[PDB]
RNA sequence: UUAACCAUUGUAGGCCUAAAAGCAGCCACCAAUAAAGAAAGCGUUCAAGCUCAACAUAAAAUCAAAAUUCCAUAAUUUA
């Protein structure tokens, strides 16, 4: 990990990086997710796994650095959005540029949030029994996760 | 709007390549013509000296950039912000 | 700014084709032709010469000229005032190898666009390609009788083309 | 009308019973 | 210009064209004709590739 | 216009829907199949010979970075160098690696990285090369070998004298 | 060192003299309710529009195909032909004639020294305006289309299928089925074709 | 902003974004090309 | 396939076109260049002129089941 220092003269210093735990359980896996047998076994709640692919201010790291495949990169990206919206990453908040403070508006607790709350409109005509409009819960990208329920998860609430 | 741009690096040593690519971007006919105030110069040496870029301005501000660990894009990014003054 | 033109030495004032373009930049067209006329005296008159006039930021004339063009000469060598109107199968030029080589040797003397190719094979092929561009077929060597027979055929064909022109003229009159 | 999960299974169960009925009428 | 079969076949029209100076092979090789490992072969194929790319690019 | 199906028929359709076979492991997650034997296109083999020919023909091979100078200005440099009977060669680096990996010249690999140009001739007019280099100030020289001797630019300057 | 291959050679494909589409004379329930038995073969050309449903093509559509297709095709390199008859079926309020078409029919065929990608756009545009659902398919694409259909049937992991249940009258199902359903096997409903149904 | 059923890029500089629950093509060169779904 | 970069020259090439030079018109459709279409879309008093393909270096990898007043409450995992 290299950091740029300015003085004009500016230079970048490379520092030693923490090393991955050796001897993955499943060597020969391309994606780092499959070298540890995590293909379908992580959700938004798993901050410990998700945090590793996140920039200090909450952005996702580029795929070419993480080494994830596209299928798992998109799942990590979506899980991170849901984790952020659930307030599970209090230390990866956006940087405040200058003369900006947090909105101070009270925070509503939410989880399994597919979309940004700003841009989702209210359902004014909810519909009757068979034309009921569904409130989406979870993400479609995680439709293949291992399920421990008798029936598949109820995405539309 | 740049008085002069100087880059020095060690060719045969296998080290930073961003500086070499950065020199190529600096030594672009379109860029050179646009900033006609500057005469680009490239020099090489053998000593164990990490590549160093030196930029001179008429106002006297000198911007020194070492490719030692800087990528070529970051080199250009620093220039443009500095060029704006 | 460099401006191209293929104007012939004989006439140095084309006018609308170049004068207003030169005037749009802003220059004295008479001065341009006069120096072009100076080159006209050096060269034989009435033959196209490529020019590479540069209009400087100072708004001055910097004339650069080259040898006679390949295309016009091939038409002239073939004796074609107006080239074949199809050129796919309409041939009005029958050129022997010796003529092709000699003219190519003269060709490879300009520096502007780097006709400095060492092998004359490049230059000869380059002019042959021009012949293909034009309604000209590059024969290896022709007999005088074949030219006479070909000229007779061309005259008959040109007479038919004149009849076609008459039909086109009659159609144009109706329109 | 989407067909329910329970509705689909109960038809399959009956089909299997009839499928066996084919076997026992073949000898 | 010269319009004489004798002069046309026995004189060089273009050697000298100045006032002081008076008048003094198969088809392009096909991909079959071209040698597969020759530079000539590949430089015409590249041209053919450009032709194909332009043909495809027309409609977009 | 679709006509509603009897519920019993709709039940029949639901139970007879196609079910695809599911693999246990994704083929992507599995190790990638070994590459089959590749085919050399008629660009590397012919160019390989060219790299062989230039090394065999030219005793001195000096390397300089490509400057991305306008081709109209490359011509005059080529014309100027042609007047001095010194030729320019440019080749793809990746196909140049295998020969440079196993050849008389093997310490020039770092030089042969990125956009580059090759100074090739039959005579060691090395001092004149600086004069041709001095014609265009900004063009630098990275190094190479002169008269089969590998040396750097600073050493070349001393060798030129 | 970008790799390259010899450009595909269509030299074998000759160009018919009447490359442009001909004119069609405006005046010379099951017709669209089943799989087609005609025009399903490409024949001379390599590119054609595939009917994915049952519909009637009246003279108006014929002109739209005619005009659109004719304009853009290159006489030197492209040609086209009609794969369906002219309008012949009476319609009364004898107002006009409509040509029936069945799912799977090739409405129009194109050929010449051109790639599919070149002819993709216009044929897809023309197809979109046809009364029934349609698509532009090359020789390979139609072949792939059939191959996938056969592959789906072989590797199906559902023990129960419409054909077996229907033929054997399992569940007493034929009380709710039409006589034609046994032949269709659930692929075709009314004038609609369900590709995903095996 | 024309609201269209199907959005299509109209020039080289046109770019696509997902703002406030909808897809937009925005063109810096030609504001006419701006579209919404 | 779509991610960096570049674009020279035979020739303003045959043609009614004032003039049309890759890109009004129509014509065929080869040369040099390590690398570039007798041009693919732009622009056109006409051209100069904007890029795509040329060369070099550059990373990835088929479709998806309107008008009285919203209207059960709710819910993603325990076999
Ligand atoms: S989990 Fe194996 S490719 Fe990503
Ligand atoms: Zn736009």
């Amino acid at each position: 990990l290299r950091e740029v220092v300015k003085i004009t003269v500016i230079e970048g210093r490379i520092t030693e990086t923490p090393k991955a735990t050796p001897d993955p359980p499943n060597p020969s896996g391309q994606c780092p997710i499959c070298r540890w047998n995590l293909k379908h076994k992580y959700t938004y709640e798993d901050v410990l796994l998700l945090s590793q692919f996140i920039r200090p201010y909450g952005g996702m790291l580029p795929r070419r650095v993480t080494g994830l495949c596209r299928e798992e990169h998109r799942k990590i990206e979506e899980c991170v959005k849901m984790a952020h919206r659930a307030g599970l990453l209090p230390n990866h908040r956006p940087q405040l540029p200058e003369g900006c403070l947090p909105k101070d508006k009270p925070k509503l607790n939410r989880y399994l949030t597919r979309w940004a709350p700003k841009s989702v409109k209210p359902i004014y005509k909810k519909g009757h029994r068979w034309n009921k409009v569904g409130m989406a819960v979870g993400s479609p990208l995680l439709k293949d996760n291992v399920c421990y329920s008798r029936r598949p998860l109820k995405m539309m609430h | 709007p740049v008085k002069l741009v100087r880059v020095q690096f060690c060719p045969f040593e296998k080290n930073v390549e961003s500086t070499r690519t950065f020199l190529q971007t600096v030594s672009s006919e379109k860029v050179r013509a646009t900033n006609l105030n500057c005469s680009v110069i490239a020099d090489v040496r053998h000593d164990g000296s990490e590549p160093c870029v030196d930029v001179l301005f008429g106002d006297g501000y000198r911007l020194i950039m070492r490719g030692a660990h800087l990528t070529t894009q970051e080199m250009l990014s620093a220039l443009a912000s500095h060029i704006r003054d | 700014g460099v401006i191209r033109s293929i104007v012939r030495a004989g006439q140095a004032i084309p006018g609308p084709p170049l004068g207003p373009i030169l005037g749009q930049r802003g220059v004295s067209i008479n001065q341009f032709c006069k120096e072009f006329n100076e080159k006209t005296k050096d060269i034989k008159e009435g033959i196209p010469l490529p020019t590479k006039i540069f209009i400087k930021p100072d708004r001055t004339f910097e004339l650069k000229i080259g040898q006679p063009t390949v295309s016009y000469f091939l038409k002239a060598a073939a004796g074609i005032e107006k080239g074949a109107r199809h050129t796919g199968k309409e041939v009005a030029g029958l050129v022997s190898l010796k003529h092709v080589y000699e003219i190519a040797c003269v060709k490879a003397k300009d520096d502007a666009f780097a006709m400095q190719d060492v092998p004359l094979s490049s230059v000869v092929r380059s002019i042959i390609g021009s012949a293909r561009s034009l309604g000209i077929r590059v024969v290896k060597d022709l007999s005088a009788e074949e030219l006479e027979a070909f000229q007779k055929e061309r005259a008959v064909f040109l007479a038919a083309q004149k009849e076609a022109d008459l039909a086109a003229q009659a159609e144009a009159a109706k329109k | 009308r989407t067909v329910s999960f329970q509705a689909k299974e109960s038809m399959i169960r009956r089909l299997e019973v009839e499928a066996e009925n084919h076997y026992w009428l073949s000898m | 210009v010269c319009t004489d079969p004798t002069q046309l076949t026995t004189h060089a029209m273009g050697v000298n064209i100045y006032k002081e100076g008076q008048d003094v092979l198969g088809p392009p090789k096909k991909l079959e004709e071209l040698e597969p490992e020759s530079r000539e072969y590949w430089r015409l194929l590249r041209k053919q590739n450009i032709w194909r790319h332009n043909r495809l690019s027309k409609n977009k | 216009h679709w006509r509603v199906m009897h519920f019993q028929r709709q039940k029949l359709m639901a139970i007879t829907e196609y079910i695809p076979p599911k693999p246990a492991i994704n083929p992507r997650c599995l190790p990638p199949p070994p590459k089959p034997p590749k085919e050399e296109s008629g660009l590397v083999r012919l160019l390989r010979q060219d790299i062989v020919a230039v090394f065999r023909d030219n005793r001195m091979i000096a390397v300089c970075q490509n400057v991305a100078l306008s081709a109209e200005d490359k011509l005059l440099l080529r014309h100027q160098l042609r007047k001095h009977k010194i030729f320019i060669k440019v080749f793809p680096s990746q196909v140049l690696k295998p020969f440079l990996e196993n050849s008389k010249y093997r310490n020039l690999l770092p030089l042969f990285v990125g956009h580059n140009l090759l100074l090739v001739s039959e005579e060691p007019k090395v001092k004149e090369m600086v004069r041709v280099l001095k014609s265009v100030p900004f063009l630098p020289l990275l190094g190479g070998c002169v008269d089969d001797t590998i040396l750097s630019r600073q050493g070349l300057v001393d060798y030129a004298k | 060192l970008k790799t390259l291959l010899p450009v595909p050679t269509f030299e074998n494909v000759s160009i018919p003299e009447r490359s442009k589409l001909k004119f069609v004379e405006r005046v010379p329930l099951k017709d669209i309710r089943g799989p087609s038995t005609e025009a399903t073969d490409f024949t001379e050309g390599n590119f054609a529009i595939l009917a994915l449903g049952g519909g009637y093509l009246h003279w108006g559509h014929f002109e739209m195909m005619r005009l659109t297709i004719n304009r853009f095709m290159d006489p030197k390199n492209m040609f086209a032909i009609w794969r369906v008859p002219a309008p012949f079926k009476p319609i009364t309020r004898i107002d006009h004639y409509v040509t029936p078409v069945k799912t799977g029919c090739l409405v129009v065929e194109m050929g010449g020294r051109c790639e599919f990608e070149e002819v993709k756009g216009i044929l897809n545009q023309v197809a979109h305006k046809l009364p029934f659902p349609a698509k532009a398919v090359s020789r390979k694409t139609l072949e792939r289309m059939h191959q996938n259909q056969r592959e789906r049937e072989l590797n199906n992991q559902n023990p129960w299928t419409f054909e077996h249940i229907a033929t054997a009258n399992m569940f007493g199902i034929r009380k709710f089925l039409s006589p034609y359903d046994l032949t269709q096997k659930g692929r075709y409903w009314g004038k609609f074709y369900m590709p995903k149904r095996v | 902003f024309k609201t269209k059923g199907v959005i299509k890029k109209r020039c080289k500089d046109c770019y696509k974004v997902k703002r406030r629950g909808r897809w937009f093509i925005l063109c810096k060169t030609n504001p006419k090309h701006k579209q919404r779904q």
